């Protein structure tokens, strides 16, 4: 017809909003990771490295027992030591980048807790299904 | 029931067409020794036995061999492989120099008067201070005159200098196989009367083509495939006079070529670790190399070809065969390779006949050449070292390339002459029953079912 | 211009009655059309889009049909809120035009 | 022995039947995707191409929330604007290629609806689980 | 800025070896004057003034 243009919802440009809005537009970003005689070798190496990165983080997500989903809850409680704050301010005002900068110190500590929690849970439930 | 929701499927059998890079495959038998040969290098993965073929039904597909891929691809591959193989060999720069030459009167028959020249010249030795005097023999088609006294020079000297061929290498072709990677399929049309373009109802799929033997020839085809019903004729637009015509035979014909002459060999030193091979001396009487075919076989084959061809230009017409029109020495004559040598045979005695509506042997002569520039390139020549002892080989004739000459009005008569020259057609004569396609596993369809929460 | 005729010009009926309105075009326009509703004092909004797609949020009692030079809106059961004015608008080549307007009344 | 032969079920050869029968035989094709100086370089390019092709499809199936199965349902309602006909003829007399050429134009929108539908589903479920 | 060479030139070819050519300047036909460049004045002055400010 006449008098109507076209609107899309593209790349990272939604990365200045608050906490709440950004999580609406996750999927598109997740979709943009596998896009597709001495010059060939370097670009081949770059492609191989990209594929390796994708496989690595895919496996890492797989270990935590949340494969195939974009959201996943877990049992590890949240210690107030890292950053007290409170729900309203974090979910209203804080942006993604500053939050990442502010919780950049305690990642390795966090990962192990999830790993061991899953392992123990699976081991426990195995016996329950075994006695069935 | 009427209302419905979308549904998704996976691994649906649908495909389209595209292009991609193929790869090679060779029989393990060749891998058994035979480490010296231009082709058949070890990089090819060993093949596998018991190939399997899957039949399809109710399908119909259109083929067009004229606008086909995977011809230029293998052409480029062959050229690259040749260049790679030719690389590590000694150069031939210092030979460009004036020569002193004379005839050879050693009981030569009259037909060979002035066809061999005995030449001598100067040449540096390993130590740069000294020089020595040497001599050799040559054929008339490799030396030229410049200007009493007599002198001569090489023919390619003013153009370029090229590499002498290494001694221990084999030019014998062997079967090769082509295979496509995963995610692609190769389709073949098994119709025994399909004329090279249009629909085909009977189809099948395979993973690797049958054997292929690379051969270089002009004006004829050797060691090809054999049809099964009758002689067939193919072309893009037969009405146009500017397009070649390919003729494929039904049964083979035999041919014997031979060079009864006898040769020896000699070696000379040029510099540090630089050797050079030159012709030695002749032992006895000398005769021209020549080739033979039968008579009745050729007669009946030509008769059948004419009868089949008659079905396009009306029965009330005349046919006349004529030799090559003329031109350079490379298209005007049938050239071929046998046992590491190169012959040039004059085919004037084979296309000399006419046809109207309603134990003897044919023998023809040939000539020898020693400097070659194939694939119609410039600045790249070669040197063929001589061989010791007589040679003789036997092969099969299986196909022809013809070109129709222009006409005027309806003269109820037509003429044809041999043509060719471009090596693409030689490859095209084989790969006219293969197509390459790509898969598309995804699919979508409506269905009455609805997803549960 | 492309003349658009709305029928009936005005109507009066009780509540809950099943009613129809028709918009006829001067010439064939395919199905590039839409229907808007309005009451005095409030900004107009689009009730039906393309004469075949139900706009999000509208009650299902409204239904739109037709093509070419004849389009129809049907209300299965009238409501007190349905006593409003309507306009069929064409999203075709220039210029832009609007219908005469039809009113619904309580008797 | 003397008359007993062999009859296997091969690669894609069922593409001459109705729209419905072919779906009964799909699994086989799915199990044939990751099969595994100038004269040998191209093999690397071929392998890279194959693995990239497989990974793209894996990701695309993953996003739509149907991973791990061969037949999956959804919630998006079909619209007769895209196509016509009834279930009987569609599933009785047709071929996959015919359907492909039939629905060629309207594909991107049909793809697009699925991810927003899944996102709404996930978002609603998150609050449904979190309210208690 | 406009820059020019007004002189006239010819060309020649010589053979060295097998298929080796080498180009050497030929002769000149007329008088010779020096190649040179030209620019404006007022534009330069005003641009320098703005840069100074
Ligand atoms: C189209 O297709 C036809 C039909 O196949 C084909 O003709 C055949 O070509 C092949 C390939 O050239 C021919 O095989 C050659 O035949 C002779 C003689 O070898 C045979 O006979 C000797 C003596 O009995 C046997 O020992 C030998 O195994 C063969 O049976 C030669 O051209 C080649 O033989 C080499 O090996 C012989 C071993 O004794 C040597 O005597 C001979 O000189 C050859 O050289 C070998 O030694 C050299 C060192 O001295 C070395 O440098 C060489 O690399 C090599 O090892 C070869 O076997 C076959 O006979 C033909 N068939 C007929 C009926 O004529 C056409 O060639 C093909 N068309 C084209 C254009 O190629
Ligand atoms: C192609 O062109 C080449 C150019 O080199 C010719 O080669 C020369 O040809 C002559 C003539 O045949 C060769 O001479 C022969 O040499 C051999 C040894 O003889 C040498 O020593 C004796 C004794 O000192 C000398 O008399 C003689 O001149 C030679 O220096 C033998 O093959 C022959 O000798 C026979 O005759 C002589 C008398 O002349 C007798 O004394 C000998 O006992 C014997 O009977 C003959 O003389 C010469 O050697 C060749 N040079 C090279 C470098 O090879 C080719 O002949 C010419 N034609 C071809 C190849 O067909
Ligand atoms: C040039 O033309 C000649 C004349 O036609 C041609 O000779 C023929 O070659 C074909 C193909 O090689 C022969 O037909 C088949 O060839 C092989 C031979 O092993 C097999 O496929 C067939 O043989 C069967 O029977 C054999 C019995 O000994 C078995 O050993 C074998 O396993 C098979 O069961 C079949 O013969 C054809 O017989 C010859 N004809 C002759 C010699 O008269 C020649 O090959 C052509 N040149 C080239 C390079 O092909
Ligand atoms: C760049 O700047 C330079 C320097 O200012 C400038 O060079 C000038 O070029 C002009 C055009 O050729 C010259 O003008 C000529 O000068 C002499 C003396 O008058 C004569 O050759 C010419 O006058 C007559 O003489 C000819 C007799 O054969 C007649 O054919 C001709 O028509 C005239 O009637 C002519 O005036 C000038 O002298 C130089 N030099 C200067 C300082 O101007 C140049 O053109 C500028 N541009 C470029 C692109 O280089
Ligand atoms: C290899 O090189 C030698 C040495 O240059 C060449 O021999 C020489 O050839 C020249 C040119 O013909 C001769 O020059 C003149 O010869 C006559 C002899 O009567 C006379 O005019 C002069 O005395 C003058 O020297 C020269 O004699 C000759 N030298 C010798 C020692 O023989 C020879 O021709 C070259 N060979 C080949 C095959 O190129
Ligand atoms: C195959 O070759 C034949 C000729 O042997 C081609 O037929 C002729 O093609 C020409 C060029 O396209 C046509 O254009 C013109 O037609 C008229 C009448 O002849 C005239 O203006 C010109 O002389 C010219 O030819 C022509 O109609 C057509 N037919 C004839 C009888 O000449 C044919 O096109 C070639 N290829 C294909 C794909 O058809
Ligand atoms: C191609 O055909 C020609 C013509 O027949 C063949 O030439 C002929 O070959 C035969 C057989 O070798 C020759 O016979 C020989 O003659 C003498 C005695 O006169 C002697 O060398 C042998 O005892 C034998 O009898 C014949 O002379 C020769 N010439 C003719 C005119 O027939 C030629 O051999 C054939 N080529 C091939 C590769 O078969
Ligand atoms: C090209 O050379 C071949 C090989 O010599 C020629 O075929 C061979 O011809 C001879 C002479 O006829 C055959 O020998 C004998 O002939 C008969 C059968 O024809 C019979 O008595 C014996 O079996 C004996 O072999 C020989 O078999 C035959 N070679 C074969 C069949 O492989 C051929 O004739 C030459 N080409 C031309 C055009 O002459
Ligand atoms: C290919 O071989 C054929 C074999 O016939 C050659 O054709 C023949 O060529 C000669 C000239 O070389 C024709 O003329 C004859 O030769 C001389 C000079 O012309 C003279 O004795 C006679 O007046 C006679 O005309 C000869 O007629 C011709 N043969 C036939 C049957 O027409 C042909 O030249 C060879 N081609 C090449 C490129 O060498
Ligand atoms: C191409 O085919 C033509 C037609 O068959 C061949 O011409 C014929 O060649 C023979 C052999 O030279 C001629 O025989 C000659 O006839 C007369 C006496 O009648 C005389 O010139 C000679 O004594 C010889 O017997 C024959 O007349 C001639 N026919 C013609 C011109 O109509 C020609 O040789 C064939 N070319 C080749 C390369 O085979
Ligand atoms: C550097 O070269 C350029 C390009 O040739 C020169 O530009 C030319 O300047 C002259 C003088 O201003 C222009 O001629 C005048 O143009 C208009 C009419 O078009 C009018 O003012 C006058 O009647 C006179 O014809 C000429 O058009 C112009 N050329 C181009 C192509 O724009 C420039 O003067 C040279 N600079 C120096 C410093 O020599
Ligand atoms: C030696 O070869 C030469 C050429 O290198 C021959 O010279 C020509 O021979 C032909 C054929 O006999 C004659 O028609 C020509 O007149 C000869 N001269 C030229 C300039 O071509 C020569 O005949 C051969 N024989 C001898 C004994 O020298
Ligand atoms: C090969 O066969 C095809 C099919 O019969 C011939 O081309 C057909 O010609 C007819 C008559 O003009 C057309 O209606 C068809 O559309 C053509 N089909 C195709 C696929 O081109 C073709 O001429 C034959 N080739 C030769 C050399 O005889
Ligand atoms: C969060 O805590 C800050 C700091 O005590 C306080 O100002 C703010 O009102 C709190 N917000 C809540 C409870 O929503
Ligand atoms: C081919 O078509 C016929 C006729 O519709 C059908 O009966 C048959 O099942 C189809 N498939 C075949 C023969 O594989
Ligand atoms: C040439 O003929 C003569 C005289 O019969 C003979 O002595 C000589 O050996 C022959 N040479 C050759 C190479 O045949
Ligand atoms: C040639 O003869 C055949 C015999 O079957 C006939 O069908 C055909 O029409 C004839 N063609 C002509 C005279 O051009
Ligand atoms: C599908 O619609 C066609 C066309 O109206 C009709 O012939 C056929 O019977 C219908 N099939 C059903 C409803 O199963």
């Amino acid at each position: 017809a006449v008098g109507i243009g076209a609107v899309f919802l593209g790349f990272l440009g939604a990365a200045g909003s608050t906490m709440g809005a950004a999580s609406m537009t996750l999927t598109v970003q997740a979709r943009n990771l596998l896009s597709g005689t001495v010059w060939g070798i370097k670009q081949l190496q770059a492609r191989v490295l990209a594929v390796e990165r994708y496989l690595r983080d895919q496996q890492l997500l797989g270990i935590w027992g949340c494969s195939g989903k974009l959201i996943c809850c877990t049992n590890v409680p949240w210690n107030s030591s890292w950053s007290n704050r409170n729900l309203s301010e974090i979910w209203d005002n804080m942006t993604w980048l500053q939050w990442d900068k502010e919780i950049s110190n305690y990642t390795q500590i966090i990962y192990g807790l999830l790993e061991e929690s899953q392992n123990q849970q699976e081991k426990n439930e195995q016996d329950l299904l075994a006695l069935d | 029931a009427e209302n419905l929701w979308v549904t998704v499927y996976y691994g649906v059998p649908v495909w389209k067409d595209a292009e991609t890079t193929l790869f090679c495959a060779s029989d393990a038998k060749a891998y058994e020794t035979e480490k010296h040969n231009v082709w058949a290098t070890h990089a090819c993965v060993p093949t596998d036995p018991n190939p399997q073929e899957i039949h399809l039904e109710n399908v119909t597909e259109e083929f067009n061999m004229w606008k086909n891929n995977m011809v230029e691809q293998m052409h480029t591959d062959i050229i690259s492989l040749w260049d790679q193989s030719l690389k590590p060999c000694v150069k031939l720069t210092p030979l460009c120099v004036t020569l002193q030459c004379t005839n050879v009167t050693n009981n030569i028959t009259d037909d060979m008067r002035g066809e061999l020249k005995n030449c001598s010249f100067n040449m540096t030795t390993e130590l740069r201070d000294k020089k020595q005097k040497v001599y050799s023999l040559f054929y008339r088609l490799d030396v030229v005159q410049i200007n009493s006294n007599k002198e001569y020079r090489l023919i390619n000297c003013n153009t370029s200098a090229c590499t002498q061929a290494c001694p221990k290498v084999s030019f014998e072709p062997i079967p090769i196989h082509y295979c496509a990677p995963a995610g692609f399929a190769i389709l073949k049309c098994k119709d025994k009367k399909f004329n090279g373009t249009g629909p085909c109802p009977s189809v099948s799929t395979v993973q690797c083509t049958h054997g292929i033997k690379p051969v270089v020839s002009t004006q004829l085809l050797l060691n090809g495939s054999l049809a099964e019903e009758e002689v067939m004729i193919r072309s893009e637009n037969i009405t146009n006079n500017a397009k070649n015509i390919l003729v494929q035979f039904n049964t083979p014909v035999q041919i014997n070529c031979t060079r009864p002459n006898n040769n020896t060999r000699k070696s000379i030193r040029i510099g540090p670790g630089q050797a050079f091979y030159a012709t030695g001396d002749i032992i006895g009487d000398i005769r021209q190399a020549h080739c033979n075919v039968s008579k009745a076989t050729w007669n009946e084959t030509l008769g059948k070809v004419v009868k089949q061809l008659r079905k396009h230009f009306g029965n009330n017409t005349i046919i006349r065969f004529a030799n090559s029109s003329g031109g350079d020495l490379e298209v005007t004559t049938h050239s071929f390779n046998c046992g590491g040598e190169f012959f040039y045979c004059n085919t004037s005695g084979l296309f000399n006949s006419t046809w109207i509506s309603n134990n003897d042997s044919i023998t023809l002569p040939c000539r020898i050449k020693q400097i070659i520039n194939m694939w119609q390139r410039i600045g790249q020549c070669m040197y063929a070292p001589p061989i010791q002892g007589v040679i003789r080989c036997v092969s099969n004739i299986t196909g022809l390339i013809l070109t129709r000459d222009g006409g005027s009005t309806n003269s109820t008569t037509e003429t044809f002459r041999p043509g060719g020259g471009d090596m693409r057609d030689n490859w095209r004569s084989e790969l006219y029953k293969y197509k390459v396609v790509k898969i598309e596993p995804l699919g979508v369809a409506p269905t009455r079912c609805k997803r549960r929460v | 211009d492309i003349q658009l005729t709305q029928s009936p010009s005005s109507l009066s009926a009780s509540v809950g009655d099943r009613v129809t309105i028709t918009c006829r075009a001067s010439q064939d326009i395919n199905t590039d059309l839409s229907w808007y509703y309005q009451k005095s004092g409030e900004a107009p909004k689009l009730l039906i889009y393309r004469a075949s797609n139900l706009q999000g949020g509208a009650p299902s009692r409204f239904s739109g049909t037709g093509s070419g030079t004849e389009f129809t809106l049907t209300i299965s059961s009238l409501q007190p809120e349905d006593f409003i004015t309507y306009y069929c608008q064409q999203r075709y080549s220039f210029p832009i035009t609007f219908g005469a307007g039809t009113k619904v009344d309580i008797k």
